[PDB]
């Protein structure tokens, strides 16, 4: 979603995801527990802003809809979303091909 | 391996111990020829007269750990019967051949191997020699107990025992190995006319 | 468990054929008839094969006996347990209705020398015409129907099996 | 010319491997040629069906088969749900294409699914994954297909060689 | 005229380049040296390609490979044979291809040498080709799917079997009874099976027969207990 | 063997400029990956001249298939050859010296460690298909020994006597048994 | 775990394989040997096994004299649920929160291609078997039982009463 | 030892749950219940987790105990202990005033066919509606509340879950307690 | 014209000390032997092989000198063949080194049953080097 709006091309048959990020193995104390996760606070929070410039949403709104839980996204009801805008240009059904034949 | 039966492995050869018969097992190696040789000179306090049942099934080992078992079948004072059911070895039927001279029994569907024994040589250059003659030594050693045991020639014996040499108690009844068979007399058949 | 029907004669093949398994077999054996031998001795098969030298070690000691002998099949006796199926006397070798008779013939093994690999040839080459006399005495069969049903693998039921020589009586009828 | 010859060999594989490149042969302008050879797993079958409608051949000693998708599922029990949806979208998503492309209705092909089963060079034609049946006869038409194709790149080729030397 | 591409490419891309295959490949000699897989059967497909359009010439196929799998290792699938039988089985028309079979050939590597051009087929002196029946021993999966295996495992024998009598001109019923145990094949009567068209011989043979070993030894006596020794020679 | 040479102006490797110099380099053990490179250069200079060809051996054992491969592409050629011995030629490394070259070219270094023995296999699983590669086994070992026994001019009984156990043998030796032509000097 | 031999309680845990097997026929050798009138409790929890050991143990519960019981404790996953099937009717108890599952039972095919498919015979013998034997102890028709045994179907004991899997159910 | 509270009627649940720990604790509750009706059997929770299919046959266990049941919750219990400690009889449910209870789903691995794996994503979500439709009987909670708080991954002081319906008494005289 | 070499080597068998040894005795040219470090078995045949009056050896530069080593497992017989394998290849290296050294047989083979090490002062006086570089 990050790219050029009005050109965001797809295949019609792909998977999207956007689920909040995880860290590694780290073994340390309560305190260094706490600084982990001011550094996924800040994952969240660089993330939404990238989803409010381009979906045209909320702050708070991204961070419920997309960086909350570990869901998937279709190719048509992106496209509603704001994920994604057209296909990839050029593309054409073989059988589409058939019926201008 | 299950700990289960090894309590009832040691429950029958604790009663055949009582019946004065031993067990060889599975290979011969350090840790059982110590427990066999604890057996055979176990069994005199009962009575030193009758003979002594040796079931013998080996399908390997080492040489000098059934050279322990050998010297001490032969010097103490009852006779030992060796009976081999099963599978014997190139020391397992040397065990057989060791035992009484017409008391040697056994079943006709076993089978006796005998060869050289196994061994191998790691170290220096004068290493290689030296643990070469020992089993040269060996070889001349077990060669030479079994052509006085058999009857035959020293020739013999280091030209069929040169490689594995898989024999049947109906034939080796012939060579020396096993002096008689043990099998119940069969009814007769109805045959074809 | 086991040591409650051991002073009855009861015999169970359980597991694979190894030289520890069936020596424990081979030891317990001689024991039987040691105390009594005008009683039988029942064995209980229940084994998906083994070994082809201690496999062999429990058809000949069980012939060493002078008592009688009853064999009873649970479950597969693949090549093994059903060699030793058959090794009883006639008239006394049930099976279970539902029990798989497996007949395959043995296999072998060889490392070294290329004239090590011919010995061990004739070594199984050996032991697979001593089978075929054997198996061939309990069933009636003749020696060239024999030598091809082991050389596939066939898992048969008892029902063919009654009528083939193996087995004798069916418990339970149906 | 523009044409695309592509060879179809594959004993496995993943299935979105199949979908990416049977999208990759349908943005393409000119047409394609795709030629069953061996087997045609789940990833090959869709890459079958991606060529031209009329230029699909399967030999007789080739194999079409229909795979279901096989996945690796790990998570808590609110994971496990959502990831497992996913799989009735890409059973959904490839009974899709064997519709639009086999011209077979969607209930037939998704009682199909449920259980593996392999398909031989007759039941290609009859199901419609292909066109003709690539005997020895129709083989030598690809072999002089491919001939021409090559030479108008090969032309310019023989044109470089003598101009350096 | 691609002969001048010839000369100019082993000057330039092919001669200093060190590599063989490179320099066998501008011969117009493939050659099959390593197990058939995913990367070998690919890589012979490509090089089918490039050699039917250059020039109508024949080309040499040796084949020394033990097939796809050996019986001590991991197997895999026999598809991949047949697709490079059916590559080249249209190529006979078109270029002539000579086959000769140069060490060995297990299982599969048998399919390929009648797979060439009659009157063209040869193999060497001590050649040896196996019937080998393939393949795929895994079956430790779900018992729903292995009565269709039984239904792969029926029709690739049944097509092997037809692909071997279009070429040695035989009954399919022989094929099945060579495929029960794995038979080896001596070259000089495989002319008569049908598999080559001929041996190519040496100029000079020196490989004696070993008949006059037997020297014609007489018959002991009935009265005389031999011995059990071994037979060794 | 790692830094490279010349052949008349620009830099080719050391193994591959004996081969424009129609010498044969085999330094590493005789297996199936090693011997298809092997029969597909033999191939490649008897396209080319028609000259004798020098091979150089230091095989310390090997497999029994692929060697054969090797030793039927000599007699195949119709070029001669000629094998020469450095360092060891062990197993069947040492068969491959007795390929060609039997009428006076078969070179030795005084210090060459020679060794002839019987072939082996291993192959198990059923019974019935174990008689089947004893009968291949047994088919390969008088077969290995009768190609040693013409061309070194031995009687074919004491080949299958003597190789059937360890025998090793030096360049001395390797004259007055017919497995060598000459021996190398110190020019 | 050897209080329950005294109470006739005979315990079927883990997956069934030929040991295991071994050990619980003996131990139904010898609570039919004391008394040929008192029932055998058993307490099955499995998650599948062999085809050959399921089948060892469901031959000799025919042959004692009186009656069984069986009682499902958990989880019975394909070869246990057979084995509570094979129980006497009206002595079929399970728990009101245990889970039974009938599926086709696991197996390989190792060998030659002419091997792999005279064995699959005896996977399609083995098949006819279960299902042949499971169908006149439900009651139920020859096309039902054939019909969800080759997917895994889990069955929970309220409804497994009016399918005819076990006769009742101890709430107490 | 474990004997010497075995004939006063005393179990302990101690280590990770499985199948074959499952059925001891089973065999030995039964043995109680036959011998006396009338007298309560006290348990000891600490287990840091099990499987779905052994707890629930505990919990079926208990239900079918005639005589009254008492449980102890002391070290840990992370989501079959938990389960397990309300599932006693209400107003004799005493606990450790520092052991921890952890309330959340149980885990599982899918893996196979496609047909494979919609029939176990089904089936561990009835063990899921199983487990939130049991746990809201003794604990006089809504089933709405109730299925949410399991979702979170986060430990329970038994301060708060007095009031929760979970458990009844404390031993300390509710003083003990650290939050 | 004259081949120089570097030799450096800790270990490796003696039997590829034989193939360069009789490598450097085909070149009809002189050579040049410069041993730096350490110097194995089958290095210093090598070092002796060179020409006499051109091998040069460094301060700090160690000669090892012991007998072949090999591995041995396997049937009764070819232990006995291949022992006689091991002693005439110690007796082979033994006739190597005297043709340099110029003393007698007997007293080399009582250097080579352990492991011998030699300094840079008498690896003059043994004959396996020429100079101080």
């Amino acid at each position: 979603s990050a790219g050029q709006k009005g050109h965001r091309y797809s295949f019609p048959h792909a998977k999207i995801s956007t689920a909040p990020p995880v860290m590694n193995r780290v073994f340390g104390q309560a305190v260094d527990a706490q600084l982990q996760a001011n550094e996924l606070d800040y994952a969240t929070k660089y993330y939404a802003a990238i989803l409010a410039r381009s979906t045209g949403k909320d702050l708070e709104t991204c961070q419920k809809q997309y960086l909350s839980r570990k869901r998937y996204f279709s190719v048509k009801e992106a496209y509603e979303e704001g994920l994604v805008d057209k296909l990839v240009p050029g593309f054409m059904l073989n059988r589409f091909r058939k019926m201008q034949k | 391996p299950n700990p289960l039966v090894i309590e009832r492995f040691q429950g029958v050869v604790s009663q055949l111990f009582q019946q004065r018969i031993v067990r060889l097992g599975g290979a011969v190696d350090d840790d059982m020829a110590n427990l066999l040789v604890a057996q055979l000179l176990y069994l005199d306090s009962v009575d030193n007269k009758r003979d002594i049942t040796m079931y013998v099934n080996s399908p390997g080992g080492s040489v000098t750990a059934g050279m322990a078992v050998f010297d001490t079948m032969r010097h103490i004072r009852p006779d030992v019967s060796t009976c081999c059911i099963g599978l014997a070895a190139s020391m397992g039927a040397f065990i057989l051949a060791s035992g009484q001279a017409g008391k040697r029994y056994s079943l006709p569907n076993s089978r006796i191997m005998i060869h050289q024994p196994l061994g191998g040589a790691q170290g220096q250059a004068t290493d290689i020699e030296i643990q070469a003659n020992e089993i040269l030594h060996h070889k001349l050693t077990l060669n030479g107990y079994l052509a006085q045991f058999t009857g035959q020639s020293m020739e013999t014996i280091t030209k069929d025992t040169d490689r594995d040499f898989f024999m049947s108690p109906q034939e080796a009844i012939e060579y020396g190995l096993v002096d008689a068979i043990i099998s119940k007399p069969q009814m007769l058949q109805s045959r074809e006319v | 468990p086991f040591g409650l029907l051991l002073r009855q004669r009861i015999v169970f093949l359980g597991g694979e054929v190894e030289d520890f398994g069936a020596d424990a077999i081979i030891s317990q054996l001689l024991l039987l008839d040691s105390q009594d031998p005008t009683k039988d001795i029942k064995i209980f098969i229940n084994s998906p094969g083994g070994s082809v030298t201690a496999g062999m070690g429990i058809y000949d000691a069980m012939m060493l006996c002078r008592a009688d002998v009853n064999t009873y099949c649970f479950g597969l006796a693949a090549s093994m347990g059903a060699f030793l199926l058959g090794a009883g006397k006639r008239g006394k070798r049930n099976s279970m209705p539902n029990s798989r008779i497996m007949i395959h013939q043995p296999l072998g093994g060889a490392s070294g020398q290329a004239v090590d690999i011919e010995i061990q040839a004739k070594e199984i080459m050996y032991h697979k015409a001593n089978l075929n006399r054997i198996m061939a005495d309990y069933c009636q069969q003749p020696l060239s129907k024999i030598e091809e049903d082991t050389d596939r693998d066939r898992y048969m039921s008892p029902l063919e099996a009654k009528e083939y020589g193996l087995i004798d009586h069916i418990i339970g009828g149906e | 010319s523009k044409k695309v010859f592509m060879i179809i060999n594959s004993f496995g594989g993943s299935v979105g491997n199949g979908i990416t490149v049977h999208d990759a042969l349908q943005f393409i302008k000119a047409g394609s040629l795709t030629l069953a050879l061996g087997v045609a797993a789940s990833a090959a079958s869709l890459a079958l069906a991606g060529g031209t409608i009329g230029e699909r051949y399967v030999t007789e000693g080739c194999h079409t088969m229909i795979h279901q998708p096989e996945g690796g599922l790990n998570g808590q029990a609110s994971d496990i749900w959502i990831d497992s949806q996913e799989i009735m979208k890409i059973r959904l998503d490839v009974a899709e294409i064997y519709s639009l492309s086999t011209y077979r209705p969607r209930h037939k092909i998704l009682r199909d699914l449920d259980r593996d089963f392999y398909l031989t060079a007759m039941e290609t034609i009859y199901y419609g994954l292909a066109d003709e049946i690539a005997t020895n006869e129709v083989m030598h038409s690809i072999v002089e297909m491919t001939n021409q194709v090559w030479s108008y790149h090969d032309s310019k080729q023989e044109r470089l060689l003598e101009s350096r030397a | 005229r691609k002969l001048s591409h010839l000369r100019k490419k082993l000057w330039k891309e092919a001669g200093p380049p060190p590599d063989l295959a490179t320099r066998l490949f501008s011969e117009r000699i493939m050659y099959l040296g390593m197990p058939i897989d995913s990367s070998v059967a690919e890589l012979l497909t490509a090089q089918l390609f490039v050699l039917v359009q250059e020039a109508p010439d024949p080309i040499f196929f040796y084949i020394n490979s033990t097939g796809i799998a050996k019986s001590t290792t991991k197997f895999g699938n026999e598809h991949e044979a047949i697709a490079v039988y059916s590559m080249m089985k249209g190529v006979q028309k078109y270029c002539p291809i000579y086959t000769l079979c140069v060490g060995n050939a297990f299982g599969e590597a048998a399919l390929l040498l009648s797979a060439g051009s009659p009157g063209k087929r040869a193999a060497l002196r001590s050649s040896t080709i196996m019937l080998r029946q393939p393949l795929q021993r895994l079956g430790g999966m779900q018992a729903s799917d292995i009565d269709i295996y039984r239904k792969i495992t029926r029709e690739k024998t049944a097509t092997m079997a037809k692909y071997l009598a279009a070429c040695t001109k035989k009954t399919e019923e022989q094929i099945m009874t060579d495929f029960t145990r794995p038979r080896y094949f001596n070259p000089y009567e495989a002319v008569s099976y049908g598999l080559i068209d001929t041996v190519l011989e040496p100029k000079e043979e020196r490989a004696v027969f070993k008949d006059w070993e037997k020297m014609g030894s007489e018959i002991a006596d009935l009265g005389l207990w031999d011995d059990e020794e071994q037979p060794l020679p | 063997c790692r830094p490279p040479g010349q052949r008349q102006s620009e830099w080719v490797d050391l193994w591959e400029a004996y081969t424009y110099q129609k010498v044969v380099f085999i330094k590493e053990a005789i297996t199936e990956d090693v011997a298809n490179n092997m029969i597909a250069l033999t191939l490649y200079l008897d396209s080319l001249d028609q000259k004798r060809i020098y091979y150089w051996l230091n095989v310390p054992g090997g497999d029994v298939v692929p060697t054969l491969a090797l030793y039927d592409t000599m007699q195949y050629v119709r070029s001669k050859t000629a094998t020469v011995c450095y360092g060891l030629c062990l197993g069947m490394g040492g068969f491959l010296l007795t390929a060609g070259g039997e009428k006076g070219y078969r070179f030795a270094m005084p210090h060459s460690i020679l060794m002839m023995h019987h072939p082996s296999g291993a192959s198990r699983g059923q019974a019935s298909e174990m008689h089947i590669e004893s009968r291949e086994l047994v088919r390969m070992r008088d077969y290995l020994s009768l190609l040693t026994s013409n061309a070194t001019g031995q009687p074919y009984d004491r080949v299958i006597r003597e190789l059937s156990r360890n025998k090793w043998m030096d360049p001395k030796q390797a004259i007055e048994y017919g497995m060598i032509d000459k021996v190398l000097t110190t020019p």
